[PDB]
RNA sequence: AUGAUCAGGUAGAUAGGUUUGGAGUGGAAGUGUAGCGAUACAUGGAGCGGACAAAUACUAAUCGAUCGAGGACUUAACC
RNA sequence: GUAUGAGUAGCGAAAGAAGGGUGAGAAUCCCUUCCACCGAAUAUCUAAGGUUUCCUGAGGAAGGCUCGUCCGCUCAGGGUU
RNA sequence: CCGAUAGUGAACCAGUACCGUGAGGGAAAGGUGAAAAGCACCCCGGAAGGGGAGUGAAACAGUUCCUGAAACCGUGUGCCUA
RNA sequence: GUUAAGUUAGAAAGGGCGCACGGUGGAUGCCUUGGCACUAGGAGCCGAAGAAGGACGGGACUAACACCGAUAUGCUUUGGG
């Protein structure tokens, strides 16, 4: 009935994602793919590479028509965080939030 | 900007090496001292 | 210069209302079937007002 | 007219390359503004080729840049970019009053999201 | 500022080019003549001329797509 | 440990452009041409100080205020008479 | 008597890393499974990472790996709201 | 049917409350390799025949620990197994 993919630990900032992943949700595949390919935004190839390969293991796992798919849910979740430092005037340090992310989709039939 | 530290191998080892500090009793009292804390470096 | 009081996660999911970006203008290609934008080269073809480019 | 983000003379120096650039290669890629600027630069170029004589080509030879097209063997010799512009890109619109050049949309740039065009001369 | 506003998208003068102009500057290049030369004169209010004016579909406004009504009840006058 | 300020301040003096190549991917790596900057220096030696940063072949998690196919970064072999 | 913020500073290559010219100051950091049986093979992807298949009592035990609270960040929805 | 006067629904760009399901994070419980305080006994010094403490080395592969010293990841002998 469904098939979902995830990327883990993804190494960009998940507000970053969210913003892109909001407008894929509830919307046929081949739709979808187009979305991504025409926004100019860093998050696109990630979520591009995810959305193909949960459609690809539905169609090899489960059987499933590729050709009637819709995107049912995308979430983006936090993952860890790199500690970094930036140094700034009169000799202090300033922290930094290097955020990562994990990225999920699923797709179905109607 | 010239600021505090400016190196030397000689001064450095002349002021706080190892044969500076075994040549007074306070020295080897130093050594003695950091002997018994464990260090892996003396002087 | 310093806030001075903490914001709320509703005041802050308020002003995020406008903070989303629209989708873009695109169409199928009568040549190839693809998406592409309007007023622009077809990337899978090479094609705009039905010629080769 | 457009300030193309820096002073008169590195404004005058992008021109000028970017116009000898077209009439050597005769298709180019570059920025929509800048594209935007080289077509009213490079019709005017074209213009003076086509009116034909020494005063138009010492006016020509002020701008274009001295770059070398190609060498043919007649001793074998050089080809500039004027003796291009005035000996064949000229003659090729003897018939065509303006609208030297043409503009294609392309899309934009993975580093910083510029929108790239493409410019020819057709 | 960006949105917005207004003028248009081949039922086209919206922008650029092109052709004729205009303000502005002041007499182009090449050639010839005079002079040993600096230079002067002629061809000739010449040449050039962002943003200003009028003509002209040469170049770009191609091709698509999206949104958007079927009109609650009561009473009174007419009908 | 994790928020708010907030996708906000900043991204550390400066001229770049196009055409080829490589590559999964190029404003940012390589090559060509044109342009620009220093030039009692922003050139060449050499003390101090550092201690392998030097060369070659592979690499792209982290570091590099962006990107990276690149690197004074990672790995393996070398190199000083 | 303590049970990993406790008990030695140190249950882990600790007087170490790091800071300081120096004398000197001085950390953080335990737990897969009974047994590596540590995921052959297929699929998307440059990889990372996934979805199956397999091992196991358990993989929602998959080499920071027993349990897995709260802050904090999300997706969906019953009732309310210009 | 039109006109006039009056009454009442509904709505979500976003938000609130409840619930379900996740992520991050490391509390809590259980556990122990390490500590703390003592008791009985032993022993209370090593060095010019070179000490305490170190540096550099020794392996088929060797960065670190442990062990050893150019006889170097060890040699002789007496017992145990
Ligand atoms: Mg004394
Ligand atoms: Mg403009
Ligand atoms: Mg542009
Ligand atoms: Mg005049
Ligand atoms: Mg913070
Ligand atoms: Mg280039
Ligand atoms: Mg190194
Ligand atoms: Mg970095
Ligand atoms: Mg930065
Ligand atoms: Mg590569
Ligand atoms: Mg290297
Ligand atoms: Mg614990
Ligand atoms: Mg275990
Ligand atoms: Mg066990
Ligand atoms: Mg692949
Ligand atoms: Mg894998
Ligand atoms: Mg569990
Ligand atoms: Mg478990
Ligand atoms: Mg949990
Ligand atoms: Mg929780
Ligand atoms: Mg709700
Ligand atoms: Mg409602
Ligand atoms: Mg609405
Ligand atoms: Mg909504
Ligand atoms: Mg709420
Ligand atoms: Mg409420
Ligand atoms: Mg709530
Ligand atoms: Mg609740
Ligand atoms: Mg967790
Ligand atoms: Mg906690
Ligand atoms: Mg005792
Ligand atoms: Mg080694
Ligand atoms: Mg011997
Ligand atoms: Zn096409």
């Amino acid at each position: 009935t469904s098939a979902k993919a995830v990327a883990k630990t993804v190494r960009i900032a998940p507000r970053k994602a969210r913003i892109v992943i909001d407008l894929i949700r509830g919307k046929q595949v081949g739709e979808a793919i187009a979305i991504l390919k025409y926004t100019p935004r860093s998050a696109s190839p990630i979520i591009e590479k995810v959305l193909k390969s949960a459609i690809a293991n539905a169609e090899h796992n489960y059987d499933l028509d590729i050709n009637n798919l819709v995107v049912e849910e995308a979430f983006v979740d936090e993952g860890p965080t790199l500690k970094r430092f930036r140094p700034r005037a009169q000799g202090r340090a300033s922290a930094i939030n290097k955020r990562t992310s994990h990225i999920t989709v699923v797709v179905s039939e109607v | 900007m010239k600021r505090t530290y400016q190196p030397s191998k000689r001064k450095r080892k002349k002021v706080h090496g190892f044969r500076t500090r075994m040549s007074t009793k306070n020295g080897r009292r130093v050594l003695a001292s950091r002997r018994r804390k464990g260090r892996k470096v003396l002087s | 210069a310093v806030p001075f009081r903490r914001t709320s996660k509703a005041k802050k999911r308020k002003r995020r209302t406008h903070v989303k970006l629209q989708l873009p203008g695109m169409n199928e290609c009568s040549n190839c079937g693809e998406y592409r934008l309007s007023h622009h080269v077809c990337p899978e073809c090479g094609q705009y007002d039905g010629k080769d480019v | 007219y457009r300030k193309l983000g820096r002073t008169s003379s590195q404004r005058k120096a992008l021109l000028r390359d970017l116009a000898t650039d077209l009439i050597v290669h005769e298709r180019i890629e570059t920025t929509e503004a800048r594209a935007k600027e080289i077509r009213k630069v490079v019709e005017k170029l074209i213009t003076s080729g086509k009116k034909g004589d020494l005063h138009a080509r010492r006016q020509a030879a002020a701008f274009i840049r001295h770059e070398v097209v190609e060498v043919v063997q007649v001793k074998n010799r050089p080809v500039y970019a004027l003796q291009k512009l005035f000996d064949d890109v000229a003659p090729r619109y003897a018939e065509r009053q303006g609208g030297y050049t043409r503009i294609l949309k392309k899309g934009p740039r993975r580093g910083d999201g510029a929108p790239m065009v493409i410019i020819e001369l057709v």
